[PDB]
RNA sequence: CCGACCCGUCUUGAAACACGGACCAAGGAGUCUAACACGUGCGCGAGUCGGGGGCUCGCACGAAAGCCGCCGUGGCGCAAUGAAGGUGAAGGCCGGCGCGCUCGCCGGCCGAGGUGGGAUCCCGAGGCCUCUCCAGUCCGCCGAGGGCGCACCACCGGCCCG
C-alpha cells in the first residue's frame, strides 16, 4: 500500500536544519575527491540534481569515479539477505569526507614513525592499541575528611 | 534398472516424494509451453530472452545445398596433406612449394585464424580471406582459387 | 643506476639466575655440554 | 600379477563362499580357507598347502614350483609326511622357514598339520 | 544438548574412485601408501587426482604440456598429469619430452615416441622419482567445456554473456523479444 | 660391528634420559618459584591494605584481570545476539566455563548475557582445581585430557609453557600469552551444582544466580566440579 | 505397580461430536517411449559414431556374434557474427628509413600478451650427525629467502562479426 515514490518518507531527512536554509557553503565545492578514499552520503534538499536514494543516506562508501559536478561511489547495499556494493552517481553537495578513514591514516604515519624511531633508539614500544584495562591499585588520601555519610531522603509528594 | 531407482526406496511413504500439501496433480500451471507471457512469463524471459516475436527477412524454398561453403583454418591447414609433402617441402634444396587442393579435401573456403610455418605452399580453394591471404604470401606462398 | 647506487651505499661498511641456568641446560642443543658434564661429575669421584 | 588376478577374484570367484555374515575360500591350497589375498591359493607365485594323506594317516605338503607358472600339470610339487607329530611338525617348519618359501604361511601351515593330525587319530570313547 | 548446527558436518569429497577399473585401484593403492609414508604432498596431490571424476580430469593437450615445459628453469623435468595426453595437429614441432600419464593417445604417443621422447606409467613414476622430486604437475583446461558456457548468470538478465539452452540456431531462435531494443528490451 | 652400535643406542638413551632429567628439575624449579610469586603477592595485598589503614586512607585494590564465566541457562529459546556472543566466549552447552581476560571490550560482551551467565573472579584454588581436575587440551582439534606435561609442551612450548604450573601461572595472573593458553583449554564441562541453585531466571543480587558475583563465584566452583 | 485416548488423512490445530475403516485372504497405484539438462562410469579422442545397408554353412543357442573403410553418405564437434548482401578470429622484441608524423616498406628471431594471487616443482645461505679434534671426502633431513609457475579467479590489453 505504501507508495513506491523516490523520495516517500523524506519530508524530514533530506530537509534542511533550522537556521541553515539559503546558500550552500562554498567550501564544500572546494573539497578534493580522489578515487579509492571514503566519503558519507548526506543528501542535502537544497540541491535537486544528483540526489541520492533515501536507503544511500547516512550510508559511507568508497569514490571511484570523479566527474564534473558529481562523483561515483560504490556503497555497500543490503538486500533482504545478501549486501551487494551498488554503484551509484552522488553530486558533491551531497558528500563529505569520512573522518575515521583519515584518524586511521594518521594512526599510520605515527605508528611508522613510531617504528622508526624505536629502531634507532633499540628500545621496544607498543603499537597495537589495546581496549581499556582495569584500572590498577591506588591510595584514597583522606585528608583528615571524614567521608559524608548519606541517608534516603524522606517521601514527601510535590507535584 | 528399476532396482536403483528412487520408487523403490518410496515405498512406506504415502506421498511418494511429492508431498502432502501441493499433493502430484495433473497439470497445475498448463501443459507444454502454457503461459509463456502469462504466467511462466519471469521463467521465459530470464532463461530464453529473445523467444517471442519476429526478426529477419523470411525466405522461402530455403537450400541448405547452395550456401555450402565448408572452412578451414590456416592453423589445421597443413593436416590436409601427408607429413611426407611436409618434410620434402621442408627440406628440399630448391624453392619448390607443395599445392595443397583443399577442396579435395572437401573445404571450400580458408579462413585466417592461427598461424603458418615459414615455408612456401600453394592453396587451391574457392574462396580466401584477406588475412589468411595476408599471411599465405607472408611465408612466400601463393593463392589460387578454383570454381 | 639506482640499483647500484643503493648497493654501494649499502656495502659501504666503516651471575648465577638459577632458574636462568636451569633453562639453559634444559635445551636440546644449548644445554648438551652441560648435562654430559654434570653426568661426568656424577660418575666419576676423584680427591682433591 | 598377484595383485592383478587378487582385484579379478576378490569377491567374483567359484572358491568364494559369503554366508552367515562370515567369508570363506575353498581353493585347494588356501591355510585357513578364508578369502584374504595373503592366503589365496591361486593368485601367488609361490604357496603352500596341507592336505590329507590318501590314506587316513599322515599330511600331504604341496608347494609350487617357480618354473611352470603356467603349467598346472606339473607346477605343484607334494610331498607325503607320514611321521609322529613333533616330528612332522618340524619337517613343515623346516620346509617353510629354513627355504624362506613363503614365512608368513609358517604357523598357518604348523596349525592345519596340527589340526589334520589330530582329526586322524580315532576318537574318545 | 549442545549448540551446534550439524549440516556441515560431513564434508564431501572423493575419498575413493568410483571406477571399479582394477588397474586404476591398483595405483590408486600404490599412491595411498606413498602419500601415507611420504612427506611429499606432490603424492597428496597426485593421489587425490587420482579419485576424481574424468570432467575433473581433463585431456592436456600435446601444446599446451610443449607450451607449459618450454618455460624458463623446466628444461629436463618430467610433466605429470593424471587424465590423458592429447595430440594438438596445430604444432609442428615436439621437443624432447618426459611425460608421465594415466593415457597417451596413439598419435600423440607416436608423436612423442618419434620426437625422441619418453613416457611413463604412474608406477614407473613412482619407481623414478618416488617423492615426485623433478617433476612439474601440470593439469588440462578444467573448465574448456561446453557446459560452462551455459553456467553463469542467467542470459535474460543484464550483463550476462551465457549461452542459452536452444535446439537450433538461427534467427527465429531466441532473437526477437529481450535481445533487441526493435522488440521491447534488449538488457 | 655390534658393539659399536650397541654403544650407540646406550649413548643415545643416556642423552635422552639426562635431557629428561634436566627438564623435570627446570619444572621443579620454576613450581617453586611460582609459590614464592604466588605468596608474595597475597602479603603484598595485605600489606598494602595495612599501611593504608594504618595512615587512616583506603586502599582500593586493582579490580581483578581474570574472570570464570559459568553458563548457567539452556539452548532453547535464545535471542540470536546472546546466542552468537555466547558462541564466542566457547559456553555451547550448559555449565560451561570459560576463564576470560577482563577489559571493556570483554566486560560489555559479559553484559550482553548477564541472564544466561553467572561468572565472578577466581582465586588460586579455583584455579588449580579446574585446571587439575577438568583440565583437557585442544590438541589437534581434539579434546585430550592433561594427563602429562608432554601434551602442553608439544603444544604450547614455543610460548614458554611447558607444564601444568606454567599453564596455571598464565592463567591465574593474565600473562603475555593469556590468549594461546586459554584457547588451548577445552570448555570446562562442569557438573551440576551440588546442593542446588538458589534461582537462575534472576540475577544474583536479588537472590538469583546469574550476573556477577564477584568472589562468589569459588562456593559455585567448589560445588561445581 | 507405573505409564498409557484409534489408526489413516486434510489441517495453524484431531482422541475428537471431522471424514474412511465390521473381520480375513488374494489383487492394488511414479511405468514405458521420445526429447532435453546436469552428474557419474567406460572406450576412443580433434575426432567420434554404422544406428541404415551389405558380406560371412541362413536359422539349436544365432532375430545373436564377427567384419566392411573408395559403405563415414550422414549426425554431433572442430568458428563466429549480421535481418541480409556478406564478412570471418596472432602478437611481442631488437632495428635501420619517410618525418619511426601515434604510422607506411622490409629484416631477424620468438610463437596467443601483461598484472595480483596460485597447489606442485626447482635453487637455496645456514643447521642436525658419532670417543674429540686442525682435514676434506659421498650421499639424507630442517631451512630464512629466491625462482619457474598448472588449473582456476579478478583485472588490463589484443583479435573476428554487426
Ligand atoms: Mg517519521
Ligand atoms: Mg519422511
Ligand atoms: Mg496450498
Ligand atoms: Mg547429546
Ligand atoms: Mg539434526
Ligand atoms: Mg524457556
Ligand atoms: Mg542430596
Ligand atoms: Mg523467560
Ligand atoms: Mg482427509
Ligand atoms: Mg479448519
Ligand atoms: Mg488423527
Ligand atoms: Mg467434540
Ligand atoms: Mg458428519
Ligand atoms: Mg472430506
Ligand atoms: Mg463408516
Ligand atoms: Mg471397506
Ligand atoms: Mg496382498
Ligand atoms: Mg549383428
Ligand atoms: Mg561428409
Ligand atoms: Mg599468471
Ligand atoms: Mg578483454
Amino acid at each position: 500500500t505504501n507508495t513506491k515514490g523516490k523520495r516517500r518518507g523524506t519530508r524530514y531527512m533530506f530537509s534542511r536544519p533550522f537556521r541553515k536554509h539559503g546558500v550552500v557553503p562554498l567550501a564544500t565545492y572546494m573539497r578534493i575527491y580522489k578515487k579509492g578514499d571514503i566519503v558519507d552520503i548526506k543528501g542535502m534538499g537544497t540541491v535537486q540534481k544528483g540526489m541520492p536514494h533515501k536507503c544511500y543516506h547516512g550510508k559511507t562508501g568508497r569514490v571511484y569515479n570523479v566527474t564534473q559536478h558529481a562523483v561515483g561511489i560504490v556503497v555497500n547495499k543490503q538486500v533482504k539477505g545478501k549486501i551487494l556494493a551498488k554503484r551509484i552517481n552522488v553530486r558533491i553537495e551531497h558528500i563529505k569526507h569520512s573522518k575515521s578513514r583519515d584518524s586511521f591514516l594518521k594512526r599510520v604515519k605515527e605508528n611508522d614513525q613510531k617504528k622508526k624511531e624505536a629502531k634507532e633508539k633499540g628500545t621496544w614500544v607498543q603499537l597495537k592499541r589495546q581496549p581499556a584495562p582495569p584500572r590498577e591499585a591506588h591510595f584514597v588520601r583522606t585528608n583528615g575528611k571524614e567521608p559524608e555519610l548519606l541517608e534516603p531522603i524522606p517521601y514527601e509528594f510535590m507535584a | 534398472p528399476s532396482r536403483l531407482r528412487k520408487t523403490r526406496k518410496l515405498r512406506g511413504h504415502v506421498s511418494h516424494g511429492h508431498g502432502r500439501i501441493g499433493k502430484h496433480r495433473k497439470h497445475p500451471g498448463g501443459r507444454g509451453n502454457a503461459g509463456g507471457l502469462h504466467h511462466h512469463r519471469i521463467n521465459f524471459d530470464k532463461y530464453h530472452p529473445g523467444y517471442f516475436g519476429k526478426v529477419g527477412m523470411k525466405h522461402y524454398h530455403l537450400k541448405r545445398n547452395q550456401s555450402f561453403c565448408p572452412t578451414v583454418n590456416l592453423d589445421k591447414l597443413w593436416t590436409l596433406v601427408s607429413e611426407q609433402t611436409r618434410v620434402n617441402a621442408a627440406k628440399n634444396k630448391t624453392g619448390a612449394a607443395p599445392i595443397i587442393d583443399v577442396v579435395r579435401s572437401g573445404y571450400y573456403k580458408v579462413l585466417g585464424k592461427g598461424k603458418l610455418p615459414k615455408q612456401p605452399v600453394i592453396v587451391k580453394a574457392k574462396f580466401f580471406s584477406r588475412r589468411a591471404e595476408e599471411k599465405i604470401k607472408s611465408v612466400g606462398g601463393a593463392c589460387v582459387l578454383v570454381a | 643506476k639506482a640499483m647500484s647506487a643503493r648497493a654501494e651505499a649499502i656495502k659501504a661498511l666503516v651471575v648465577s639466575r638459577k632458574l636462568d641456568r636451569l633453562a639453559y641446560i634444559a635445551h636440546p642443543k644449548l644445554g648438551k655440554r652441560a648435562r654430559a658434564r654434570i653426568a661426568k661429575g656424577l660418575r666419576l669421584c676423584r680427591p682433591k | 600379477s598377484a595383485h592383478l588376478q587378487w582385484m579379478v577374484v576378490r569377491n567374483c570367484s567359484s572358491f568364494l563362499i559369503k554366508r552367515n555374515k562370515q567369508t570363506y575360500s575353498t581353493e585347494p591350497n588356501n591355510l585357513k580357507a578364508r578369502n584374504s589375498f595373503r592366503y589365496n591359493g591361486l593368485i601367488h607365485r609361490k604357496t603352500v598347502g596341507v592336505e590329507p594323506a590318501a590314506d587316513g594317516k599322515g599330511v600331504v605338503v604341496v608347494i609350487k614350483r617357480r618354473s611352470g607358472q603356467r603349467k598346472p600339470a606339473t607346477s605343484y610339487v607334494r610331498t607325503t609326511i607320514n611321521k609322529n607329530a613333533r616330528a612332522t611338525l618340524s619337517s613343515i617348519r623346516h620346509m617353510i622357514r629354513k627355504n624362506k618359501y613363503r614365512p608368513d604361511l609358517r604357523m598357518a601351515a604348523i596349525r592345519r598339520a596340527s589340526a589334520i593330525l589330530r582329526s586322524q587319530k580315532p576318537v574318545m570313547v | 544438548g549442545v549448540d551446534i548446527r550439524h549440516n556441515k558436518d560431513r564434508k564431501v569429497r572423493r575419498k575413493e574412485p568410483k571406477s571399479q577399473d582394477i588397474y586404476l585401484r591398483l595405483l590408486v593403492k600404490l599412491y595411498r601408501f606413498l602419500a601415507r609414508r611420504t612427506n611429499s604432498t606432490f603424492n597428496q596431490v597426485v593421489l587425490k587426482r587420482l579419485f576424481m571424476s574424468r570432467t575433473n580430469r581433463p585431456p592436456l593437450s600435446l601444446s599446451r604440456m610443449i607450451r607449459k615445459m618450454k618455460l624458463p628453469g623446466r628444461e629436463n623435468k618430467t610433466a605429470v598429469v593424471v587424465g590423458t595426453i592429447t595430440d594438438d595437429v596445430r604444432v609442428q614441432e615436439v621437443p624432447k619430452l618426459k611425460v608421465c600419464a594415466l593415457r597417451v593417445t596413439s598419435r600423440a604417443r607416436s608423436r612423442i615416441l618419434r620426437a625422441g621422447g619418453k613416457i611413463l606409467t604412474f608406477d614407473q613414476l613412482a619407481l623414478d622419482s618416488p617423492k615426485g622430486c623433478g617433476t612439474v604437475l601440470l593439469s588440462g583446461p578444467r573448465k574448456g567445456r561446453e557446459v560452462y558456457r551455459h553456467f553463469g548468470k542467467a542470459p535474460g538478465t543484464p550483463h550476462s554473456h551465457t549461452k542459452p539452452y536452444v535446439r537450433s540456431k538461427g534467427r527465429k531462435f531466441e532473437r526477437a523479444r529481450g535481445r533487441r531494443a526493435s522488440r521491447g528490451y534488449k538488457n | 660391528n655390534f658393539a659399536e652400535l650397541k654403544i650407540k643406542r646406550l649413548r643415545k638413551k643416556f642423552a635422552q634420559k639426562m635431557l629428561r632429567k634436566a627438564r623435570r628439575k627446570l619444572i621443579y624449579e620454576k613450581a617453586k618459584h611460582y609459590h614464592k610469586e604466588y605468596r608474595q603477592m597475597y602479603r603484598t595485598e595485605i600489606r598494602m591494605a595495612r599501611m593504608a589503614r594504618k595512615a587512616g586512607n583506603f586502599y582500593v585494590p586493582a579490580e581483578p584481570k581474570l574472570a570464570f564465566v559459568i553458563r548457567i541457562r539452556g539452548i532453547n529459546g535464545v535471542s540470536p545476539k546472546v546466542r552468537k556472543v555466547l558462541q564466542l566466549l566457547r559456553l555451547r552447552q550448559i555449565f560451561n566455563g570459560t576463564f576470560v581476560k577482563l577489559n571493556k571490550a570483554s566486560i560489555n560482551m559479559l553484559r550482553i548475557v548477564e541472564p544466561y551467565i553467572a561468572w565472578g573472579y577466581p582465586n588460586l584454588k579455583s584455579v588449580n582445581e579446574l585446571i587439575y581436575k577438568r583440565g583437557y587440551g585442544k590438541i589437534n582439534k581434539k579434546r585430550i585430557a592433561l594427563t602429562d606435561n608432554a601434551l602442553i609442551a608439544r603444544s604450547l612450548g614455543k610460548y614458554g609453557i611447558i607444564c601444568m604450573e606454567d599453564l596455571i601461572h598464565e592463567i591465574y595472573t593474565v600473562g603475555k600469552r593469556f590468549k594461546e593458553a586459554n584457547n588451548f583449554l577445552w570448555p570446562f564441562k562442569l557438573s551440576s551444582p551440588r546442593g542446588g541453585m538458589k534461582k537462575k531466571t534472576t540475577h544474583f543480587v536479588e537472590g538469583g544466580d546469574a550476573g556477577n558475583r564477584e568472589d562468589q563465584i569459588n562456593r559455585l566452583i567448589r560445588r561445581m566440579n
